[PDB]
């Protein structure tokens, strides 16, 4: 979370995970919701998921604070600030006077 | 009558507002789901009766297909962004050259 | 006839296990909290434990928990940066089950009083009719 | 899974039939594509999957938005890029009538445009590009009303639906542009001028954030830039 | 730039910038009118 970009790969990472976790609950309930013995395993399997979707959802809006954060941070430097470490001077004003 | 540090607040969250809608979106869908899934974690969910979900295996597929194109889109949208600011950056350093 | 919505499997209360042992040993147990955060580097891995006290924490709810809270912070003011502030702003909003109480221990903490200006819903705290008409003026300017 | 390939193929058919037409791009820079050049097949959405009827029925209008968004994409990731970008943003304003929620053309049109307004690599491209965007402003004008409105009226407002974010957005990119302040070339100015002055043009001459409340500007120091001094 | 007595330009663009700003002066002073709206402003933006 150094700058805005690596905060932005990172966001990406997580979304992925987040995804795949949605999907899968999805597809369980899908399945549960069908018109036994496959349901009860359903709902077994339910707990475990839930507790790593929120998870997945905490992280996700952390780096969403995170990368917020950055940009703000990187949007204040001016272009002085970029521009003083430029080697000769010298060339540069005599080419604008 | 408001003193100094009421200024600063309100002043520190006008400069940190952000609308973002597809992530909004994206997230909204997340909680859809999650509500749903802790109620028939709880195993008295619903019949619909409160304004939470509909167990009606008539519009999981909504669900399914309404999930996959927000995290389709979100994933566009990041994606675009980190290319704009890779972009900046680019043109900063061509003419700082 | 909707659903039989009969639920045999069951989960007993054996969580909370960094946030362990009665609330009872208050003191010593909170101190020992804090110095065992201070402890941990690769701050990282700081928030991943981070997460799981406070969502333990949230399912308790009081005044102890926004003391402890304080200290966190406090303590966290030494660093440049504040995770555990944003990791509450998350972590609020984010569980299934939350009230107003929420809203009442925000108020009641005036440590990271900005940081939920900054990101959370604070249309409450600021309520000085006064601040929230300069705020319209200030956004729409 | 099935919505991945099925936006994998209509996107493979989208790339085909746009490669299929012969117009130039500095025909198409000046002149709006007319609704003959396509046949009503691509229009009216009956394309080359029509297999998950059932399955695609649930959000049509959503579908056709986010294909074409991920057309415009990887075409901009160039004299050819740019020609097919702008006939989609063509073919999205002539497929209104088809749409299920005719209204909801606006909110995908202004979309799209605000995503290749992005991707322009430098000021070079940008001004390269405009001469599109301040030929079609009188479709920019309408909101959500399908008819073109009369010439000097304008039904837009900073806050509504359509703006709400964009004139957010725009005006992130003017505060950028002018921060730079020493390394700017001439490129640059001329960029924000034109942005500037689109942005004015579109919303009317008495609207509450057209015309500034009183703020006499700083930084108006005419300096050789920190240069020769 | 100034001083050269054959480009004249430059002494415009400086007599044009004074009778800018001294007729908002004078308008401020007098008016006692858009003195009420340019303190609203100002307060509006910053109450103290």
């Amino acid at each position: 979370g150094r700058t805005y970009f690596e905060s932005l790969c990172e966001e990406e990472q997580s979304l992925q995970e987040s995804q795949t976790h949605l999907l899968n609950i999805l597809d369980i309930l899908s399945v549960l919701a069908d018109p036994d013995d496959l349901l009860t395993e359903s709902l077994k399997k339910l707990p475990d998921l839930h507790r790593e979707l929120i998870n997945s959802s905490i992280r996700l809006r952390y780096d969403k604070y995170q990368t917020r954060e950055a940009q703000l941070l990187e949007d204040t430097k001016t272009g002085r600030d970029v521009a003083a470490g430029v080697q000769n001077p010298k060339s540069i004003s005599e080419y604008y006077s | 009558p408001l003193s100094q540090k009421q200024i600063d607040q309100v002043r520190t969250k006008v400069h940190y507002s952000e609308v973002d809608t597809p992530f909004n979106k994206y997230l909204d869908i997340l909680g859809k789901v999650t509500k749903l899934t802790g109620s028939i974690i709880n195993g008295t969910l619903s019949n619909d009766d409160s304004k939470i979900e509909k167990l009606t295996e008539q519009n999981i597929s909504q669900l399914k297909e309404s999930a996959h194109l927000r995290f389709l889109d979100l994933q566009s949208s990041i994606d675009t962004k980190k290319v704009a600011d890779e972009n900046w950056e680019t043109c900063q350093q061509e003419t700082l050259a | 006839a909707l659903s039989q919505k009969v639920i045999p499997p069951a989960s007993p209360s054996q969580a909370s296990i960094l946030t362990e042992e009665v609330i009872r040993n208050w003191p010593e147990r909170s101190k020992t909290l804090c110095s065992d955060f201070t402890a941990l580097e690769s701050n990282d891995e700081k928030e991943d434990w981070l997460r799981t006290l406070f969502i333990e924490l949230f399912d308790f709810i009081d005044v102890a928990s926004f003391t402890n809270e304080l200290v966190n912070h406090e303590r966290q003011v030494s660093q440049a940066s504040i995770v555990g502030k944003m990791f509450i702003a998350v972590s609020s909003t984010v569980p299934n089950i939350n009230d107003l109480t929420t809203i009442s221990l925000c108020k009641l903490i005036p440590s990271l009083h900005e940081e939920l200006f900054k990101f959370s819903w604070i249309s409450s705290k600021l309520l000085n009719k006064e601040q929230t008409t300069l705020l319209r003026h200030l956004l729409k300017k | 899974s099935n919505t991945e390939e099925l936006i994998q193929n209509s996107i493979g058919f989208l790339q085909k039939t746009f490669k299929a037409l012969p117009v130039s791009f500095d025909s198409i820079r000046h002149e709006p594509l007319p609704s003959s050049m396509l046949h009503a097949s691509v229009l009216n959405f009956e394309w080359e999957p029509l297999e998950k009827n059932i399955s695609a029925i649930h959000d049509r209008d959503s579908l056709i938005d986010i294909i074409l968004k991920r057309f415009i994409i990887d075409s901009m990731t160039l004299e050819k890029g740019l020609l097919n970008s702008c006939i989609g943003l063509d073919f999205v304003y002539n497929s209104r009538f088809n749409r299920s929620n005719p209204a909801s053309w606006g909110n995908t049109f202004f979309e799209l445009f605000s995503t290749i307004i992005d991707l322009l690599n430098s000021p070079s491209t940008f001004l390269k590009f405009w001469p599109y965007a301040e030929s079609r402003i009188e479709w920019f004008k309408m909101n959500t009303s399908v008819e073109p409105v009369s010439l000097g009226e304008s039904n837009l407002i900073s806050y509504k639906q359509p703006l709400y974010e964009k004139l957010r957005h725009w005006n992130d990119i003017l505060a950028k542009l002018e921060n730079n302040d020493i390394l700017n070339t001439v490129k640059h100015y001329n960029m924000k001028y034109k942005l500037e002055n689109f942005l004015s043009e579109l919303l009317p001459i008495n609207e509450e954030s057209n015309f500034n409340r009183s703020a006499s500007i700083s930084a108006l120091q005419e300096s050789d830039n920190e240069w020769n001094r | 730039q100034l001083t050269q007595e054959d480009d004249d330009y430059y002494r415009k663009q400086f007599i044009l910038q004074l009778c800018f700003t001294t007729n908002l002066i004078r308008n401020l002073i007098s008016s006692d009118e858009t003195r009420n709206f340019y303190k609203s402003c100002y307060l509006r933006e910053n109450p103290l």
